[PDB]
RNA sequence: CCGACUUACCAACCCGAUGCAAACUGCGAAUACCGGAGAAUGUUAUCACGGGAGACACACGGCGGGUGCUAACGUCCGUC
RNA sequence: UCCUCCUAAAGAGUAACGGAGGAGCACGAAGGUUGGCUAAUCCUGGUCGGACAUCAGGAGGUUAGUGCAAUGGCAUAAGCCAGCUUGACUGCGAGCGUGACGGCGCGAGCAGGUGCGAAAGCAGGUCAUAGUGAUCCGGUGGUUCUGAAUGGAAGGGCCAUC
RNA sequence: CGCGGGGUUGAGCAGCCUGGUAGCUCGUCGGGCUCAUAACCCGAAGAUCGUCGGUUCAAAUCCGGCCCCCGCAACCA
RNA sequence: AAAAUGACA
């Protein structure tokens, strides 16, 4: 896309040089943005689904693929088999083009933005992101909205271990705080 | 005078026909074909060379021979063949 | 008591007791009661013999129950036909075999471990001996 | 594919009828009728050279025509003589002395309950000859429930709405031939309670869907409340797959319908409308008319509504 | 015991029928399968009867 | 809200040590049973068909058990 | 009455008013094929959202699942999903297993037509074992087999079924 | 040492009848009427369905063990 | 139509 050509020879060589690597593979390389949000309380109604998943399909320019219960819970009040959350993954230029609109026109419009937390990784160098609402993105009108929708977005990359994870992100000027 | 005194019952006590399940022919007889080696109820004996297997897992000859008992496999299971005579 | 939580099955065959025993060796503390013969050991004498064992040193050191009884053992009531059903439980014993290590005490002296032990062998009903752990 | 609802059951009254039939069945013959459709039908078929069998629910046309009158209640059918009034004095003696009928086996069934677990005493036997009756009394109870049961209901009310549900002015919508509204000036306020009526193809459906927003006004603009739940209930059904089975068209394939208070209830629901709970995965085509037209009924009670 | 027997008629006319079950409140429509027809020995297609 | 904290405790899961099980098994005999070959021995002891039956209330003793109180010249099974 | 486990003594079988549970069904897909797939549970990170919902990657390796008990099995899956479908066929059947019998069962292969697959092939219901009732009598459909002087018919028989 | 039934906001009682629903009358509390209390009227609160498990996605309900209570039966010698 | 009662000093 308009990120790719970029990684390609660049953030290449700002870690080549740092991490004293020999391989243009001991980089690290970012695969997947996966991208899910728990719509939960569709027990009232299914159209809190069948507009919501219009939501990600405005986003993500990808038809979101329903996730279902996987086990009966008996205090959440569900049983196997309901729809209670739209997935979307990203890979190829869907995935670069997607990054770039994140970090450039839909972070800089998070209410009460203080920079970005670095602390969220899970040991293996993987990146996990909330929103609160999903009215940041140039996609949603604010008139089609009832309802405050949240997301959940982990970047998931190949890098081995969390400490360079952040190197990977930065090197894309991630708003670490 | 407090002679007999009241007894209770059991809640159980009911059980079910044997179904004479096991090997009819062990190693070394020489069987015809079509003929039943070993009764199962699962697959403890699986079907090796020139012998089959029933809807209820019955193991029976294909071609006359003798009966053969390995435990070829790599998870060490227990199969049957028959030979050529 | 020492009666067991939440077994399995509740009512048990009779079965029968054969062979030597498994916990021949003291392990836990120092000293020890061993069994020189063979029997069934309830509930109850387990406890009326470690009444006799806690009050004998009346503080000092640890004992250690080697045995559980984990088996129940059933009783018809009084004036009652045979069969109709199996009896109710009563209470729970543990099987002994000559060569088991019932009770083990640790932090006591050896003569004072003597008399306490003679104290708690006159609630069983097999004859016990003490017996003193070796380095093995 | 474009006449009203009295337009369509007009085609289907003809279409029964180019054959000229000796023998008319019309189930429900007067549905979406006017008041001037139903008066000529009722002369089109007294007229009638052959002879008609049908099914109404209207209390008003049985009694202009109906030279009998048949009951089928419970897998049996009964005659009736006398005017239509006759017959509601006539089933209601045949349901009262049922019901007295049916306590009294009860009665019988109950007392002799209390004698099988009753003790023996000394030496007696407890016949068997009665024994074997409560057998076959308590067999027996697998039986009609002589009343169907009064189908209990109740709705979900919700927040209340803004004091203006609809205002339209100016709106004037006209199909190609004729003016269905010309020139409307209305206002809908809060708790006001509106019967739509006229005669056949008038608008009545399409005036509904403009307010909704279904199909645009022609010119003039309508404006919507702004806390409204609306429960929709069409001319036909439409919104009830027929296919689906009868558990998941009500409250949309779902479990935990909301009632009263609380969600504190799922698939109890059909127990208050008389479904038994074993024919629940009917598919709802199956279902009679009057079944569907409640099941639609009751998942739009199901759910909170303004309007 | 809710399932009931019925029976399918050949529509080869020759008089033939397989016979089995069928749950009748929750399947309104009615089987048409394709079975052999040994009087006419030809695969025909047999739909529900009595 | 935070638990800002002491711990005579109700205790998951893991670790090291120690026991129990007819309805537990990552192990596992002795015997018995099925089939094949060999000599010796046994007035066919084997099998099929046919004529005639009786018997179908068992008892104790050893060994392996269920039940009973590891009671009974008790009771119910297997083998001799 | 029928099914599963122990008693039951390492082939089969084996009793008690011995110890524990289940069945009198369900399914035109939950059956046949051809493709593809692999759980429980815990840890870490993440909007509401939590002890437990969806999501990501780690350990773990079937402790999960099977339409309904228990046992035996199952990764080549017998579990999960999808396309096409009607073999949940007709006539037979070497050779066996189990019963005192009535009976009950497993079955390579042959012929006639059929489904899936590019084919090698698989398919005579469902992972297996419960989900059931003799005969007599009568009802419905087919078939010149018979038809009390002869030609019919009635009424019998054979086949399918209640 | 055998058989039936019961245990449900403070009281009484339905819901257990083939498993998803906890209700009715009196009482209690808070207002109102009256000089004041009754009565009357208008609103609220209050139950882990005896206790410990077991199936079930789901238990007041189905199964088992215990605790308390209440009826009934203990005959032929 | 309904309309009961109020320690002693
Ligand atoms: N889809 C359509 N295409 C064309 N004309 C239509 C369509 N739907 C309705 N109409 C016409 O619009 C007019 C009003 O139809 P509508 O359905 O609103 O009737 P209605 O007033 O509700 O009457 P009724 O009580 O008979 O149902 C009629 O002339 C009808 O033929
Ligand atoms: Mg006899
Ligand atoms: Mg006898
Ligand atoms: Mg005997
Ligand atoms: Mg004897
Ligand atoms: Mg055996
Ligand atoms: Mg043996
Ligand atoms: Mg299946
Ligand atoms: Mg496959
Ligand atoms: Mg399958
Ligand atoms: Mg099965
Ligand atoms: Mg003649
Ligand atoms: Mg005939
Ligand atoms: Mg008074
Ligand atoms: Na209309
Ligand atoms: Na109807």
């Amino acid at each position: 896309a308009k990120l790719h050509d970029y990684y390609k020879d660049e953030v290449v060589k700002k870690l080549m040089t740092e991490f004293n690597y020999n391989s243009v593979m001991q980089v690290p390389r970012v695969e997947k943005i996966t991208l899910n949000m728990g719509v939960g309380e569709a027990i009232a109604d299914k159209k809190l689904l069948d507009n919501a998943a219009a939501d990600l399909a405005a986003i993500s320019g990808q038809k979101p693929l329903i996730t279902k219960a996987r086990k009966s819970v008996a205090g959440f009040k569900i049983r196997q088999g309901y729809p209670i959350g739209c997935k979307v993954t990203l890979r190829g230029e869907r995935m670069w083009e997607f990054f770039e609109r994140l970090i450039t026109i839909a972070v800089p419009r998070i209410r009460d933005f203080r920079g970005l937390s670095a602390k969220s990784f899970d040991g293996r160098g993987n990146y996990s992101m909330g929103v609160r609402e999903q009215i940041i993105f140039p996609e949603i009108d604010y008139d089609k909205v009832d309802r405050v929708r949240g997301l959940d977005i982990t970047i998931t990359t190949t890098a081995k271990s969390d400490e360079e994870g952040r190197a990977l992100l930065a090197a894309f000027d991630f708003p670490f705080r | 005078m407090a002679h007999k005194k009241a007894g209770g019952s059991t809640r159980n006590g009911r059980d079910s026909e044997a179904k004479r399940l096991g090997v009819k022919r062990f190693g070394g007889e020489s069987v015809l074909a079509g003929s039943i080696i070993v009764r199962q109820r699962g697959t403890k004996f699986h079907a090796g060379a020139n012998v089959g297997c029933g809807r209820d897992h019955t193991l029976f000859a294909k071609a006359d021979g003798k009966v053969k008992f390995e435990v070829k496999g790599p998870k060490n299971r227990k199969f049957i063949s028959i030979e050529a005579e | 008591m020492l009666q067991p939580k939440r077994t399995k099955f509740r009512k048990m065959h009779k079965g029968r007791n054969r062979g030597l025993a498994q916990g021949t060796d003291v392990s836990f503390g120092s000293f020890g009661l061993k069994a020189v013969g063979r029997g069934r050991l309830t509930a109850r004498q387990i406890e009326a013999a470690r009444r006799a064992m806690t009050r004998a040193v009346k503080r000092q050191g640890k004992i250690w129950i080697r045995v559980f009884p984990d088996k129940p053992i059933t009783e018809k009531p009084l004036a009652v036909r045979m069969g109709k059903g199996k009896g109710n439980v009563e209470y729970w014993v543990a099987l002994i075999q000559p060569g088991k290590v019932l009770y083990e005490m640790d932090g006591v002296p050896e003569e004072l471990a003597r008399e306490a032990f003679k104290l708690a062998a006159a609630k069983l009903p097999i004859k016990t001996t003490f017996v003193t752990k070796t380095v093995m | 594919s474009s006449l009203s609802g009295g337009w369509l059951r007009k085609a289907a009254l003809g279409r029964a009828l180019v054959s000229n039939p000796r023998v008319l069945l019309l189930d429900q013959p007067t549905n979406h009728l006017d008041i001037e459709t139903i008066d000529w039908l009722e002369g089109f078929l007294k007229t009638f050279n052959g002879t008609i069998i049908f099914i109404s629910h209207d209390r008003s046309f049985i009694r202009n025509m109906a030279t009998r009158i048949v009951d089928l209640d419970r897998g049996k059918l009964v005659t009736y003589p006398g005017n239509y009034d006759q017959y509601l004095l006539e089933k209601e003696e045949a349901l009262r002395v049922e019901e007295l009928q049916n306590a009294e086996f009860d009665r019988k069934l109950a007392q002799e309950e209390v004698w099988i677990r009753q003790g023996i005493k000394a030496r007696r036997t407890r016949n068997e000859g009665r024994v074997r009756a409560l057998k076959a009394m308590r067999r027996e109870r697998g039986e009609r429930r002589e009343v169907m049961g009064t189908a209990k209901m109740q709705v979900e009310e919700a927040s209340r709405s803004g004091k203006i549900v609809f205002e339209m002015e100016d709106v004037c919508y006209q199909v190609n031939g004729k003016q269905l509204v010309k020139d409307f000036s209305a206002q809908v306020l809060r708790g006001d309670k509106i019967a739509l009526i006229g005669p056949n193809g008038c608008g009545k459906t399409t005036l509904l869907k403009l307010m909704l927003g279904q199909l645009q006004a022609d010119s003039g603009r309508i404006h919507v409340g702004t806390k409204l739940e609306v429960a929709y209930f069409d001319q036909h059904r439409a919104e009830l797959d027929p296919d689906k089975t009868v558990m998941d068209n009500l409250a949309e394939g779902k479990q935990e319908v909301m009632v009263n208070g609380k969600p504190r209830h799922v698939l109890g629901y059909l127990q208050d409308f008389l479904f038994h709970p074993k024919r629940a995965m009917t598919p709802v085509r199956a279902l009679s008319g009057g079944e569907r037209n409640r099941l639609l009924l009751a998942r739009l009670f199901l759910k909170p509504s303004n309007l | 015991g809710i399932r009931e027997k019925i029976k399918l008629v050949s529509s080869a006319g020759t008089g033939h029928f397989y016979t089995t079950t069928k749950n009748k409140r929750t399947k309104p429509e009615k089987l048409e399968l394709k079975k052999f027809d040994p009087v006419v020995r030809q695969h025909v297609i047999y739909k529900e009867a009595k």
